């Protein structure tokens, strides 16, 4: 309920799609016997979520993230909405839902 | 009397990725925060520079406690009591040994973290180990930062054992080795290109942080406008202002600065001239 | 409300409709039996963006963008407050809507 | 067991299963010697999580944490409630409950 | 007549870690708390501030009970029964046997930063190899201005003419406890707002704030502007001086305002001088 | 006595591409930052130089540990433990294992382009048909001049004799940065300004100057002419050699300067000759 908490979980939920389809673009990347990355990419993206100075860093790299990303539905029928919270909010809190997300998006995966 | 010789120095422009934070991941990050205006500048610690001086000390004669190896990185001590009697290092920066003369000694110089003029936008410079063979220690990134860097040091004169000591102090803060940093692939020089010292007997300073940036991306480096007001103002007597480097150009070719009480300072272009006839004016106030 | 997000959000479907008719004409560019690529047009978008080193970089890039995006009927209602706004404002954060847009782009096709 | 006494032993069991997995972390990182500390790892913790002095600084640190564990299956079934629970309770609650999992956490034998 | 000194100092920007709370594990925990829009703001203890005040007394002549021995770190009293008539420092800031006990002349409060505190953590490590448990440390700093209110009762003190040295202390205040051999900060003020009246009412408390997060303008405020054009706190009785004084007199329509007539001086040693000579003329002095 | 020798080295003017930013897409990103001014500067990095100077000093025939491979394109390491006595470039350039640390003699900074970076981006189709991730793309390239600046603390160095190598392989640089198939870009030194002194300061960094942002002409910065006739920087531990003689020498007064005394070669050789001459006997070699 609250229309807060319905923008923060589908927000989470864009964040574990984008996750995943960057996971599969480095699934895709890797090739022959080399053990494709799991768990050192999780902290791949970890230690690049903490390496944000300030808001413009960290918008830029999330943008990039969820491009990067490639096709998602929750943000495609949430426009308004996902851009606004993305746009407004203080950046240190938006980390924040993003490290929520990391944190629980494994049940896919 | 209690004579305190506060200064502002301010460093030559050069990328500089002196102080790190935290490892992290591959990246190594400069140690930065907000300083003016909501933007991010990139510091410099005051321990780093403590060093600097210390290290200095050590290797232009002198008696000092710690002797730093050089060699395995180690750090000695030439005497496990610290005598700041003797020992220029226990003198000047002070002692505190916990574990269990008097043990502690606050030391007749304070400094702050040197604060780069401008602000820490981009600067991120990649690092690869190179060759065919690639291993996790292959990419790796460091934050550089194109700046002037600018701290602020205050010393208490009367606080030292020997009176003396004061003027390799100075000599220290003008040829100041390394400041701790990746000088391998940034060799940043941090001797002083402009100065602002003050040479008074009160606990008042007013010339923190005297310099501050025009057009923020830009090497050049002015004089605050509130420190020009406070000069004056009436604040800040102009016999007890030394103002030295690179500085001293743009203050000539201001406007009315004959007129200008800031014109009776001693301000020299030369940063040797006006450091000798700061030490002459100390060693006749000090009984030197 | 606080009309600053309504120019956020018409320069996210301005940003949308340009790109659509850029992948359009692409579309047209490409021939034969070979699928014309989708992901990879949206790749390629954000690594020209992230190409630019500020000011004129990324401003005639995406002012190019915008014109080769064709006839764009709300760019037609807004000319004069989309122009103003890429005139002021940080590029970065342009550029930060623009990644956004992208992220949002697709169930228009 | 109400709703929720639900999802604050889950929030404890995420919270013992992160504990589990950074101290994971801290042991294969430090190897060497007779054995890797374990009193000290939680000393460490507890002085971590009383550093924090407002909400934005605890829940960066706790999610931080929360994603150093790993995959935390408890996470994984429990996006929605365990998100929200984390984002509306106050931080200090949360705090008392995080010490509360440090307490009664069981090492791997 | 009972008279008054009320007044609320700003002090210059720097980066201050003076007064650490309890240490937290690795960290020097920077006093901090709640404040005015419930941000965490850091705090400087009233008790820091009265040291400094009294090593000021005691580093220029001025008889003072309690000497701080600068060598030993400990202090150490001349005469352990305390005597107000004759130490300065028994007079102004009283004491407490556990007698007289005095009251203390001089009421001060906490200094508070005029800007909420981020994060501010400063990393710290012991040169290289043999690392041992003190090897590695942080601290935690604020790059802002202070601001504290003080009050100080002339009429209760045991000689009239000691008031004069707790102003110029005040003016020249030295170090306040804190970590000065890696973040040396000045606490002589750079704006001021001093009150010389006859009564038990001040309005001037914490009058500077500017907010704007992380920032350095420190416009004066908008209720003791208020306060001063409603009628209350007559300019007569106001000293107002520092680098506030040139933000003061670009206001619009200043000229006209009743701040106009307030005692208003840049210079803070120009206005130091006639508060003083305001002040002997009232005290007899 | 500490010695030290500072210089500043300008190479000469040709399109290059030499250090490039991550690779991915169509455009290889030429390595890129703010400088003075505020305009964008292409920038080469100190670790490709000290790679240069390394591979310099393994052609020569002295002593490494590191030994480029040239077919395999691998580092290979003579001895696995690090033994700054005998091995060049483990007195030199130090190493780090991870004694077992080493600080290097040399220190070196970044090389910063004189003119700024406005365009100039290639076209890199391979041949015809098959357009496959090998079919059309972009390279930057830069039409400047680069200048860095380096440091070398003669006294920290194993074996003092060891300078000689270094100024030898400054003076003839082997290839620096990766595009020398189709931008050969030789990063000998065309104007230099040295200072050998027993002083940690240096006020000779990044010396050089454009005189129109889209020119190949370069000029002393009028700092570093000022810095010189003040007082600061002695003439006689000076040395200012290449195509800037000239300029030097048709400005004006420059007999009654204080840059005349200082040690103006117009050919290098002759510069370099003079100044390892000084260096062999200060250091007694």
């Amino acid at each position: 309920n609250s229309e807060e908490d319905k923008q923060y979980l589908i927000f989470i939920k864009v964040f574990q799609q984008a996750m995943k389809g960057n996971f599969a673009k480095i699934y895709a990347k890797t090739e022959e016997g080399k053990d494709p990355p799991i768990k050192k990419k999780v902290e791949r993206l970890r230690a690049e979520l903490n390496y944000c100075y300030d808001e413009l860093s960290f918008k830029e790299y999330l943008s990039d993230f969820l491009v990067r990303g490639g096709l998602n539905k929750y943000f495609n029928e949430h426009q308004e909405e996902i851009a606004l919270l993305i746009k407004k909010s203080p950046w240190q809190e938006i980390r924040i839902w993003s490290l929520l997300a990391i944190a629980s998006y494994k049940p896919k995966d | 009397p209690n004579y305190y010789l506060y200064g502002t120095v301010l460093t030559r422009y050069g990328l500089a990725s002196l102080n790190h934070d935290i490892r992290r991941g591959n990246k190594t990050i400069l140690q930065k925060g907000y300083w003016n205006n909501g933007k991010i500048h990139s510091f410099v610690g005051s321990s780093a520079i403590r060093w600097a001086l210390r290290f200095y000390l050590q290797k232009q004669g002198y008696l000092v406690n710690r002797v730093w190896d050089e060699e395995e990185h180690i750090n000695r001590l030439t005497s496990e009591d610290f005598d700041p009697e003797k020992f220029y290092d226990d003198d000047i920066f002070g002692f505190a040994l916990l574990e269990s003369t008097p043990n502690q000694r606050m030391g007749a110089l304070g400094m702050n973290m040197a604060v780069s003029l401008t602000p820490y936008d981009g600067a991120v410079k990649l690092g690869a180990k190179s060759g065919r063979e690639k291993d996790s220690t292959s990419l790796h990134f460091t934050e550089y930062h194109a700046t002037r860097y600018q701290y602020y040091f205050g010393i208490d004169a009367t606080h030292l054992k020997d009176f003396s000591r004061i003027l390799p102090m100075i000599d220290g803060i003008m040829n100041l080795p390394k400041v701790g940093g990746s000088s391998n692939i940034f060799n940043y020089p941090f001797c002083p290109d402009s100065l602002v010292f003050q040479w008074t007997n009160h606990f008042a300073s007013y010339i923190s942080y005297c310099f501050e940036y025009c057009d923020p991306k830009s090497k050049e480096a002015k004089l605050s406008q509130e420190f020009i007001d406070e000069v004056e103002c009436g604040q800040i007597d102009p016999s007890k202002l030394w103002i030295g480097g690179t500085i001293v150009k743009d203050l000539q070719q201001l406007d009315n600065f004959e007129s200008s009480p800031l014109n009776k300072a001693h301000i020299y272009r030369n940063r040797n001239e006006m450091i000798e006839a700061l030490k002459t004016v100390i060693k006749r106030d000090l009984g030197l």
